[PDB]
């Protein structure tokens, strides 16, 4: 019952003999499937989750510098040091300074300096290795009950492939999902930049001329290649300055135009995931295929309403006092549209039941349970133009 | 456009075992998506219907709710006692806002009965402060409606009421009146008269003093 | 299910107050929140809402400038942290939450137990309990801020025949109210009669004997 209202909606019906049917499950598109005396069923895409992921690398695209420090020596007086320079999370540079009296040196000559400076990365985005077996899906399986829009989740790996589903008062049903989405994993690496996210060539990857840390490295500070975000400027003998290179957040999303964007909706992977399914529905069961007809009058609770499908949905009550018992559906004394809602049940005389019904084009009537106050409806379902 | 709801009656007096018919008129179709909350006093608004005629998770079949066009209907079947409280309808259509009605009280319908009137002169102690309060009760009267007017030296008045909720056990009210004036206005006067006027009572009632005694 | 909030207090006119809402036992990201207001005597006002993840956000007219509505759905908490405070945002602020699929939208929902905001220049101030000596008698409890107020009658003891009115605002910007008691006319004589009147935000206690 998912499927009403959603606009990506496919109507999958069974090959008349055929127990498989075959289903295309991606986000943002519900299926709606259907087979002569089974019930409808409807499935969704809820979530796709790339499990086990080995950090390959991680790469800093926006850093700071603090902690400037500089240690001077005097004409001829050796090579100034600084402890610095042995912390891995300092960046350091050697240089030449015009020293003489006025800067507290008694002779007057180049005296070498060294500047150091703590590299702290401010923005980060790790590359992962995501192994296409473990890619999992939660699928959500919703009879049509004519219950309001009760579902079954499922979870499924390109391994686990195959699952049968039990579904309370239908019986089972058996899933058989493909690894066959419009993903290889296989050379690609998941590149993650906070709530964005895209699948990118190994190679490119580990060729960026950005700061790095190790897949290995167990939220380390000592990043490797600080230089490619790190200038050291001395052009005069005077001073020697340290200049950090900013955000290269925008350049990434630039240079990751050309790649393949997974969306974050909800801080998960929710994009480019599509699973091929085939259906058997030989262990289904229409619910209430047991129960009697129902002998009372039926009230109208809200005006029967169109979907973007073309598919109408009526929501009715039941005044009689059969219950539960199975709703008389029809659609001038002939039979002409088909029905969604298949085999529609009351539970109690007081929940109200939502039938989807497919109207046949033009001029229809919608008859609601046996007489009296046998419910005569009339639609219209023009036709288009082009 | 903007929706407003509007609630009649502003007040629904009847007695438990009646049934209770309130109603919530919407400016424009607002559809089937239009919500019932019952409110009591120091406790938080509660949920009772959804989408016009849904029953929230526990709410008791003795409510009900139906609608008509811009025109909808919350029925009470057998109220009971711990019914009585102040009901809201609530639009929740399309977009937000997601405005309220005004609000109906469901008060308890109970047999008339009149004001027992007292008057009650400044205290020797409050006068020492150059101001004076002269404080006027209507003890336990049915309906609600009542009214007071103060006479210093017969010449009608400076005054604040203040009414209490229904009494839980006998559905009376009692209504205080006070009246403020300096010292100095206080002691140019003799006589303090509160004069009730309460549909219980054939003709109205005086309680007077002088400020003398 | 639950929704406790915090932060309601007196506040200057013009001043600002931030107040708080802690969600509990449900997935918070997947509840529209939503802030509604009631005055004293004036019926329950829609004023703002946030979407589940907190992407978006609505104020009525009446906040619309002064009131942000925000939320942390690590911390499981709702703010509204409202600036530019008036007299007329003195009420009961309810914060209330419906599991949303759509934006703002919901059908169930779940409300907290409410907190006072007051927005009022006047400081705090004791009341001066005076006497209003079947006999009626009473106390009249008045010039304190800010609400409330408690009385009894002969610490509890007299409870039959009580009736504590509700305080009124006075043009001064003080409350003032008035306590009395239904008895004999018989046990005047018999019985002292002392309303205990305690005024908790100024520390003022009073006992007084109405005879
Ligand atoms: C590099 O410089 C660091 C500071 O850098 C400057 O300020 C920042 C903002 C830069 O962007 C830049 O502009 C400047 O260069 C300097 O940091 C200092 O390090 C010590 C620890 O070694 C910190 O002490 C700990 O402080 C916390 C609480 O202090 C907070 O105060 C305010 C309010 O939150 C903030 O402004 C501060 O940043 C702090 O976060 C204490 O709780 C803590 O006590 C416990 O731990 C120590 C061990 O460190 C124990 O001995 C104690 O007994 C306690 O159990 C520390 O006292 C200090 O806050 C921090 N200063 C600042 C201003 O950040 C650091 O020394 C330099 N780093 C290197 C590698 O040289």
């Amino acid at each position: 019952m998912r499927c009403i209202g959603i606009s990506n909606r496919d109507f999958v019906e069974g090959v008349s003999g055929g127990s498989w049917v075959d289903i295309v499950l991606e986000h943002g598109s519900c299926v709606t499937t259907m087979a002569k005396n089974k019930p409808t069923l409807d499935f969704e895409l809820i979530k796709t989750e790339a499990k086990q992921p080995a950090t390959l690398r991680k790469y800093c695209i926006e850093a700071k510098l603090t902690n400037t420090t500089t240690e001077s020596r005097c004409p001829t007086q050796g090579e100034p040091s600084l402890n610095e320079e042995q912390d891995k999370r300092f960046i350091c540079k050697h240089s030449m300074v015009d020293r003489g009296w006025g800067n507290g040196c008694g002779l007057f000559g180049k005296g070498g300096i060294v500047t150091c400076a703590k590299f702290t990365c401010k923005k980060n985005m790790e590359g992962k290795i995501v192994q296409p077996e473990n890619l999992e899906y939660t699928i959500v399986i919703t009879p049509h009950s004519g219950e309001e829009h009760h579902g079954k989740e499922i979870k499924i790996t390109p391994q686990s492939s195959t699952t049968e589903a039990e579904l309370t008062g239908y019986g089972t049903v058996t899933m058989e999902c493909s690894p066959r989405t419009g993903l290889d994993f296989n050379e690609m690496v998941l590149l993650q930049m906070e709530d964005k996210a895209w699948l990118v060539h190994r190679q490119w990857f580990l060729d960026l001329p950005l700061p790095w840390l190790p897949g290995a490295d167990t939220q380390g500070s000592n990043w490797i290649q600080k230089e490619t975000l790190v200038t050291f400027k001395n052009p005069h003998a005077k001073k020697q300055d340290v200049v950090v290179l900013g955000s290269q957040e925008g350049a990434m999303h630039t240079a990751l135009t050309g790649a393949t964007e997974i969306q974050m909706s909800s801080g998960n992977l929710l994009f480019t995931g599509h699973l091929k399914c085939r259906l058997r529905m030989d262990k289904l069961q229409l619910k209430g295929m047991s129960y009697s007809m129902c002998t009372g009058k039926f009230k109208i609770v809200k005006e029967i309403a169109e979907t973007q499908h073309g598919t109408i949905v009526i929501r009715v009550q039941y005044e009689g006092d059969g219950s539960p018992c199975k709703i008389p559906f029809e659609i001038k004394r002939h039979v002409l549209g088909r029905l969604i809602t298949v085999n529609p049940i009351v539970t109690e005389k007081d929940s109200p039941v939502n039938i989807e019904a497919e109207p046949p084009f033009g001029d229809s009537y919608i008859i609601v349970g046996v007489e009296p106050g046998q419910l005569k409806l009339n639609w219209l379902r023009p036709l288009e133009s082009r | 456009s903007e929706i407003v709801l509007t609630q009649s009656p502003a007040t629904l007096s009847l007695s438990p075992g009646e049934r209770a018919t309130l109603s919530c008129r919407a400016s424009q179709s607002i559809s089937t998506f239009l919500a019932w909350y019952q409110h009591k006093p120091g406790q938080a608004p509660r949920l009772l219907i959804y989408d016009a005629s849904t029953r929230a998770t526990g709410v008791p079949a003795r409510f009900s709710g139906s609608r008509s066009g811009t025109d909808f209907t919350l029925t009470i079947s057998t109220l009971e006692p711990e019914d009585f409280a102040v009901y809201y309808c609530q639009q929740r259509y399309n977009w937000p806002p997601y405005t309220f009605g005004q609000g109906t009280k469901v008060e308890i319908k109970r047999t008339v009965a009149a004001p027992s009137v007292f008057i009650f002169p400044p205290s020797d102690e409050q006068l020492k402060s150059g101001t004076a309060s002269v404080v006027c009760l209507l003890n336990n009267f049915y309906p609600r409606e009542a009214k007071v007017q103060w006479k210093v030296d017969n010449a009608l008045q400076n005054s604040q009421e203040s009414v209490t909720e229904q009494d839980s056990k006998d559905s009376t009210y009692s209504l205080s009146s006070t009246l403020t004036l300096s010292k100095a206005d206080y002691e140019k006067h003799k006589v303090y008269a509160c004069e009730v006027t309460h549909q219980g009572l054939s003709s109205p009632v005086t309680k007077s003093f002088n400020r003398g005694e | 299910v639950q929704l406790v909030e915090s932060g309601g207090g007196l506040v200057q006119p013009g001043g600002s107050l931030r107040l708080s809402c802690s969600a509990s036992g449900f997935t918070f990201s997947t509840y529209s929140m939503h802030w509604v207001r009631q005055a004293p005597g004036k019926g329950l006002e829609y004023v703002s809402a946030i979407t589940g993840e907190g992407d978006s956000a609505f104020y009525a007219d009446s906040v619309k400038g002064r009131f942000t509505i925000s939320r942390d759905n690590s911390k499981n908490t709702l703010y509204f942290e409202m600036n530019s405070l008036r007299p007329e945002d003195t009420a009961v602020y309810y914060c209330v939450g419906g599991y949303s699929n759509f934006y703002y939208y919901y059908t169930m929902d779940v409300w907290g137990q409410g907190t006072t905001v007051t927005v009022s220049s006047a400081s705090t101030k004791g009341p001066s309990v005076f006497p209003l000596a079947t006999a009626a008698l009473g106390c009249l409890v008045k010039d304190y801020f800010p609400e409330p107020v408690t009385v009894s009658w002969n610490s509890g003891a007299l409870t039959s025949g009580v009736h504590t009115f509700p305080a009124v605002l006075q043009s001064s910007g003080l409350y003032s109210l008035s306590s009395v008691v239904t008895v004999p006319s018989s046990s005047l004589g018999t019985q002292t009669y002392i309303c205990n009147v305690n005024h908790k935000p100024s520390n003022t206690k009073v006992d007084k004997r109405v005879e």
